[PDB]
RNA sequence: GGGGGGAACCUGGGGAACUGAAACAUCUCAGUACCCAGAGGAGAGGAAAGAGAAAUCGACUCCCUGAGUAGCGGCGAGCGA
RNA sequence: CUGUUGGGAAGCAGCGCCAGAGAGGGUGAAAGCCCCGUAGGCGAAAGGUGGGGGGAUAGGUGAGGGUACCCGAGUACCCCGUGGUUCGUGGAGCCAUGGGGGAAUCUGGGCGGACCACCGCCUAAGGCUAAGUACUCCGGGUGACCGAUAGCGCACCAGUACCGUGAGGGAAAGGUGAAAAGAACCCCGGGAGGGGAGUGAAAUAGAGCCUGAAACCGUGGGCUUACAAGCAGUCACGGCCCCGAGGGGUUGUGGCGUGCCUAUUGAAGCAUGAGCCGGCGACUCACGGUCGUGGGCGAGCUUAAGCCGUUGAGGCGGAGGCGUAGGGAAACCGAGUCCGAACAGGGCGCAGCGGCCGCAAAGUCCGCGGCCGUGGACCCGAAACCGGGC
RNA sequence: GCUGGGGCUAGGAGUGAAAAGCUAACCGAGCCCGGAGAUAGCUGGUUCUCCCCGAAAUGACUUUAGGGUCAGCCUCAGGCG
RNA sequence: GGAUGACCCCAGGCGGUAGGGGAGCGUUCCCGAUGCCGAUGAAGGCCGACCCGCGAGGGCGGCUGGAGGUAAGGGAAGUGC
RNA sequence: ACCCGGUGAAAUUGAACUGGCCGUGAAGAUGCGGCCUACCCGUGGCAGGACGAAAAGACCCCGUGGAGCUUUACUGCAGCC
């Protein structure tokens, strides 16, 4: 049967216009009192996945 | 169209007939000539407009 | 043939 | 033109790729797919765009953003597709979402909005939106523009 | 229901192909299960019979061996032709066999 | 009048496990397999205490589409109007 | 219809003819005109049907004004426990209802995703209703469906024989020839079998029957071999036999030489599988995806289900889908947009070749190929788990 | 005490002077048919020919270690030069 | 070189497992086919020291066999042990 | 048991034209090397080898395989309060 968009992807992930994927940063869901303004900052900044993951993760996502 | 004339034809082995609106390319190709009623030369003429 | 013959036990190599 | 002549181009219909069918054919035995793993059996590996090995994979170590939806679902407001000045630079007259359907230009159920890129023809546009561009460019040159509801 | 004959016995009938083509003879037996007929005179084998009661000195007799009923054609008691029979109604509204060169009757 | 039978099909009452989640328990498999009752040439459903935003539509069944959308989900595997 | 080869004509030859019929199967080989059919027509006393045409019956039918009489009860409704829905306790409504409590009759009541207000929709607690839908024991039609290890387990006296206490399991086995003309009679023999005779176009077509492969067994002939060391071959030369400046068969001597497959760092390997032969035997299809590719069209491309037509004729149908605009969680803005106080900075975005026409192209549709996802998804194989039976 | 005939109790069940014994010639959970083509990261096997190219047995992570994901290394098409 | 396989010349590459890629052969079936090969012998079988092809194969001839077979060019697969 | 007459199996079996020593070899060779020995084929006997046959090693390990059994492992259910 035709295929299913994994939700995981859709929920975390979105396809750009030329077709990059892009993603929140990690590492600032929590244990965040000592960490620098600048590592609070540049995480909360999007940012473009590696292409072998990205191609992988566009699999995911038939009907975007 | 004219179904008196395509019952006259149906059995000669070099005749294949056929009504204008079943106009079909395999038949076309499949004979090496074409006969056509100008009343169905006009339907030829609507269908490929 | 729908009986088979058990097969003789292993000399116990322990 | 006879049927013996009827032929497809060269590269239209290409053999197929039939594998285990003996040495000379360099794919025989083991069908291309090497020695004993996983992959090699009928029913191969688990889904290779998320199976990791067992670890956390790379998409479900990336965190969620924004709003997903609650039951029951999505809130029904106003759709708004944008056509730009350019896309218009066929019709004269007047231009309406009807009228623009019908081009392959806005889909249905989505009110029209018009955008600036382009250049404005001296036209009655009639639309639910335009932005300071295109309502600035159309005054300019000539049409009337008409913000219906 | 049942097996179609244009022959039927008794009647002459022309064997237009075989070994025989060319006789004439009358219609001895039909045998419908088999599609075929016996015609006299043709298809003559040689049928070979133990020392026995109604054969002493035994040896050999001669039979009539059978032919398809498609290698047969009945001759116009009229016309005196082979022919296709035709199927012609009467008044009486019966139905005969009839010739198909002339119009004569078959029965 | 009933009783019993009928290859699939149908409705109702009950109702698994392997398996998948590369373990497993919620989840999946699936209201499937199967047991039972009933029905008929079909069965179910059916004439709004409906839908759901159109200041709209107008019984029910079925097909296409809407849509793998909206959503649901150890927000996992998946499930899915 | 005739002639001709032939066992046989329908083959071939000469001259005709039909065709609303040149689908197809037969007939001694290959037939429009021999047979059965085919096109096109026709047909029911009796039984079944009859959704269509007709008739009949049941049945159906207005206002204003007043009155507030009736409008489906252990029900609505609230709470507890659960089920159904995409909804897994979630902000959890709706629908159903096992337990407790328990109304009103239109100024009644339910609903529009907790709740409340407003604005609306609808009238629960009785029942019935064709058609469009599903299936295939059964009849028929048609196949880029099988052709006896295939196709149903069964082409055949098969759910049989046989196996099992039983539920249950479950085969193998088709073909003489155009016609039985199925071989009188004689000879050897107890018979079986054979040898003659005879039939047949053909009898190594003789019923243990079409074709009749291979393993395997045997008779006859050529070459060869009893001092020789071997994965059996190969290269060379010589001898002998055969076919007619060459070639084929055989092999005496000399040289060289560690089977096949699998698995392995590594096998001749004393690691795996295989007695030998014949047949069966494993990478596919569907729908979705992603590249590539042959075409069509191109800011456009394309229809699905259906409807009409054909009876191997195609057409219609624009519902819908992809694309034409991105950015943002979103409100929203838009060739920009988001973070930001910013006109800062950054993230993600935006812009053919010829001579108005031609070639091209975003895109999209179809075909084809490779690969991916969902399916048993390359084939064979568990130990086990579950259900209902015995 | 041994024995004939007639009966009852069975599948997570029976019966057992107890051996996990026996329940139709293999019982630490009978037999059949079904779910079913369970699942098997394991072993085996995978069939015509020619031509060009031609690896790896490492790193990271892995309830991972004889399985995988990504990189490395091979090949094909297009582009650059 | 000639002018885009139309053949020739010169030079260089051409061991190969996993594996990538290319080009071919053969099987069954469809169109081509109301055709054409066929009892003056179909397919199948058995030989061949002969012809073509690198090969897979294809011819041709003789024996067997006795009624089918099927081209150039394409199309589709239960396609080669 | 042996010989003659009658009837006549089996597991196993890549093919076999199947010697010794000392070496060599995936580390225990009829099959490789160098020597040595050896005319062809049996019958009755013996078991040292053919890592002889039989049984896809029970041990052991491996598998995110299974099953029985245990408990102050986890989580439920019957039962009972
Ligand atoms: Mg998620
Ligand atoms: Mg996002
Ligand atoms: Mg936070
Ligand atoms: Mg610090
Ligand atoms: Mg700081
Ligand atoms: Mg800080
Ligand atoms: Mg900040
Ligand atoms: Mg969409
Ligand atoms: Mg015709
Ligand atoms: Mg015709
Ligand atoms: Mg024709
Ligand atoms: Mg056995
Ligand atoms: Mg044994
Ligand atoms: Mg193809
Ligand atoms: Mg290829
Ligand atoms: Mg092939
Ligand atoms: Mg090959
Ligand atoms: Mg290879
Ligand atoms: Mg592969
Ligand atoms: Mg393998
Ligand atoms: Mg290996
Ligand atoms: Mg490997
Ligand atoms: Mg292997
Ligand atoms: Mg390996
Ligand atoms: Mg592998
Ligand atoms: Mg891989
Ligand atoms: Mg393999
Ligand atoms: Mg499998
Ligand atoms: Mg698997
Ligand atoms: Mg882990
Ligand atoms: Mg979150
Ligand atoms: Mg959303
Ligand atoms: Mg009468
Ligand atoms: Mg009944
Ligand atoms: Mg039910
Ligand atoms: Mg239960
Ligand atoms: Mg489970
Ligand atoms: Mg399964
Ligand atoms: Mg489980
Ligand atoms: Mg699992
Ligand atoms: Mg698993
Ligand atoms: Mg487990
Ligand atoms: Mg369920
Ligand atoms: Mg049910
Ligand atoms: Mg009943
Ligand atoms: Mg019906
Ligand atoms: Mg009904
Ligand atoms: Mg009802
Ligand atoms: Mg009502
Ligand atoms: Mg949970
Ligand atoms: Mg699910
Ligand atoms: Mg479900
Ligand atoms: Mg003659
Ligand atoms: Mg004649
Ligand atoms: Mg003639
Ligand atoms: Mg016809
Ligand atoms: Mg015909
Ligand atoms: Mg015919
Ligand atoms: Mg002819
Ligand atoms: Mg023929
Ligand atoms: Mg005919
Ligand atoms: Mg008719
Ligand atoms: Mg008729
Ligand atoms: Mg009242
Ligand atoms: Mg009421
Ligand atoms: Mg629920
Ligand atoms: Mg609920
Ligand atoms: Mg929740
Ligand atoms: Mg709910
Ligand atoms: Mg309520
Ligand atoms: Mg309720
Ligand atoms: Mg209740
Ligand atoms: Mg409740
Ligand atoms: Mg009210
Ligand atoms: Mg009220
Ligand atoms: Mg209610
Ligand atoms: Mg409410
Ligand atoms: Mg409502
Ligand atoms: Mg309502
Ligand atoms: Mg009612
Ligand atoms: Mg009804
Ligand atoms: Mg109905
Ligand atoms: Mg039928
Ligand atoms: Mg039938
Ligand atoms: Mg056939
Ligand atoms: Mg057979
Ligand atoms: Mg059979
Ligand atoms: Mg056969
Ligand atoms: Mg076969
Ligand atoms: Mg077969
Ligand atoms: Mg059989
Ligand atoms: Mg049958
Ligand atoms: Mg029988
Ligand atoms: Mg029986
Ligand atoms: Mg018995
Ligand atoms: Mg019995
Ligand atoms: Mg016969
Ligand atoms: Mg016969
Ligand atoms: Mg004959
Ligand atoms: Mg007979
Ligand atoms: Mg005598
Ligand atoms: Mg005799
Ligand atoms: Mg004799
Ligand atoms: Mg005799
Ligand atoms: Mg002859
Ligand atoms: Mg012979
Ligand atoms: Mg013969
Ligand atoms: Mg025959
Ligand atoms: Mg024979
Ligand atoms: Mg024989
Ligand atoms: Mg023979
Ligand atoms: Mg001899
Ligand atoms: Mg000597
Ligand atoms: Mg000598
Ligand atoms: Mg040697
Ligand atoms: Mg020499
Ligand atoms: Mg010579
Ligand atoms: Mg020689
Ligand atoms: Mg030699
Ligand atoms: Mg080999
Ligand atoms: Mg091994
Ligand atoms: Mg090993
Ligand atoms: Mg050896
Ligand atoms: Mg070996
Ligand atoms: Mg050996
Ligand atoms: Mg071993
Ligand atoms: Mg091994
Ligand atoms: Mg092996
Ligand atoms: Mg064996
Ligand atoms: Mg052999
Ligand atoms: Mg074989
Ligand atoms: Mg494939
Ligand atoms: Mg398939
Ligand atoms: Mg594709
Ligand atoms: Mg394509
Ligand atoms: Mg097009
Ligand atoms: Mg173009
Ligand atoms: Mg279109
Ligand atoms: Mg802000
Ligand atoms: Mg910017
Ligand atoms: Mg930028
Ligand atoms: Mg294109
Ligand atoms: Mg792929
Ligand atoms: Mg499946
Ligand atoms: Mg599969
Ligand atoms: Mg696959
Ligand atoms: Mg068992
Ligand atoms: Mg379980
Ligand atoms: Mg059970
Ligand atoms: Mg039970
Ligand atoms: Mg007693
Ligand atoms: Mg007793
Ligand atoms: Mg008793
Ligand atoms: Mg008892
Ligand atoms: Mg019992
Ligand atoms: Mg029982
Ligand atoms: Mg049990
Ligand atoms: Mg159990
Ligand atoms: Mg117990
Ligand atoms: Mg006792
Ligand atoms: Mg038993
Ligand atoms: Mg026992
Ligand atoms: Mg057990
Ligand atoms: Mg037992
Ligand atoms: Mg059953
Ligand atoms: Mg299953
Ligand atoms: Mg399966
Ligand atoms: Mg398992
Ligand atoms: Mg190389
Ligand atoms: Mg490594
Ligand atoms: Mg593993
Ligand atoms: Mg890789
Ligand atoms: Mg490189
Ligand atoms: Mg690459
Ligand atoms: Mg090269
Ligand atoms: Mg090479
Ligand atoms: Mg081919
Ligand atoms: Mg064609
Ligand atoms: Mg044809
Ligand atoms: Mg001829
Ligand atoms: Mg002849
Ligand atoms: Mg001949
Ligand atoms: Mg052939
Ligand atoms: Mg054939
Ligand atoms: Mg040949
Ligand atoms: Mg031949
Ligand atoms: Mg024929
Ligand atoms: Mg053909
Ligand atoms: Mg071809
Ligand atoms: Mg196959
Ligand atoms: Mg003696
Ligand atoms: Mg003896
Ligand atoms: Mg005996
Ligand atoms: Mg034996
Ligand atoms: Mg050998
Ligand atoms: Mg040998
Ligand atoms: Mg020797
Ligand atoms: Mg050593
Ligand atoms: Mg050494
Ligand atoms: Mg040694
Ligand atoms: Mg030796
Ligand atoms: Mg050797
Ligand atoms: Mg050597
Ligand atoms: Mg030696
Ligand atoms: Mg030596
Ligand atoms: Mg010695
Ligand atoms: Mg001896
Ligand atoms: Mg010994
Ligand atoms: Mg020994
Ligand atoms: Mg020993
Ligand atoms: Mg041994
Ligand atoms: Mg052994
Ligand atoms: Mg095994
Ligand atoms: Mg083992
Ligand atoms: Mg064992
Ligand atoms: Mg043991
Ligand atoms: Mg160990
Ligand atoms: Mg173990
Ligand atoms: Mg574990
Ligand atoms: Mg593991
Ligand atoms: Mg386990
Ligand atoms: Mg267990
Ligand atoms: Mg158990
Ligand atoms: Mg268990
Ligand atoms: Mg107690
Ligand atoms: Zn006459």
């Amino acid at each position: 049967p035709k295929m299913k968009t994994h939700k995981g992807a859709k929920k975390r992930v979105k396809i750009t216009a030329s077709g990059k994927v892009v993603a929140m940063k990690t590492g600032k869901r929590h244990l965040n009192w000592q960490k620098s303004g600048k590592e609070i900052r540049q995480k909360g900044r999007k940012f473009v996945l590696a292409k072998p993951e990205a191609e992988r993760i566009k699999l995911l996502l038939p009907y975007e | 169209g004219n179904e008196l004339v395509r019952r006259a034809a149906r059995n000669l082995p070099w005749v294949v007939t056929l009504a204008p609106e079943g106009l079909n390319v395999y038949d076309i190709v499949r004979t090496e000539r074409l006969v056509m009623d100008l009343d169905a030369w006009e339907v030829f003429q609507n269908r490929i407009g | 043939p729908v009986y088979i013959p058990r097969p003789r036990p292993p000399h116990p190599r322990l | 033109m006879k049927l013996s002549d009827l032929r497809p181009n060269p590269g239209a219909n290409k053999r197929r790729k039939r594998v285990g069918r003996g040495p000379g054919s360099g794919h025989g035995k083991t069908a291309t797919r090497g020695h004993k793993g996983q992959k090699s059996r009928s029913g191969g590996l688990k889904d290779p765009r998320r199976f990791e090995g067992g670890r956390s994979t790379t998409l479900m170590r990336l965190p969620k953003r924004g709003m997903q939806g609650q039951v029951p679902g999505e809130i029904k407001r106003p759709r708004y597709q944008g056509v730009n000045l350019k896309d218009l630079a066929r019709f004269e007259g007047e231009v309406t979402p009807e009228l623009l359907v019908r081009a392959g230009l806005l889909k249905k159920g989505y009110r029209l909005k018009i955008l600036g890129e382009g250049e404005a023809k001296p036209l009655k546009v009639v639309a639910h939106a335009f932005s300071k561009s295109a309502l600035e460019k159309l005054k300019a040159a000539g049409g009337e523009p008409v913000l219906l509801e | 229901m049942r097996v179609k004959m244009h022959v039927k016995k008794g009647d002459t009938v022309l064997v237009a192909s075989g070994k025989y083509k060319g006789r004439v003879g009358k219609v001895k037996e039909v045998l419908p299960k088999k599609y075929a007929v016996i015609v006299e005179g043709v298809n003559i084998v040689k049928k070979a019979v133990r020392v026995s009661p109604k054969y002493p000195q035994g040896g050999f007799i001669e039979k009539e061996a059978p032919l398809h009923a498609s290698k047969v054609r009945p001759i116009c008691p009229a016309c005196g032709k082979p022919t296709r029979v035709r199927k012609k109604f009467l008044e009486n509204g019966k139905k005969i066999r009839v010739c198909a060169k002339c119009g004569g009757a078959l029965d």
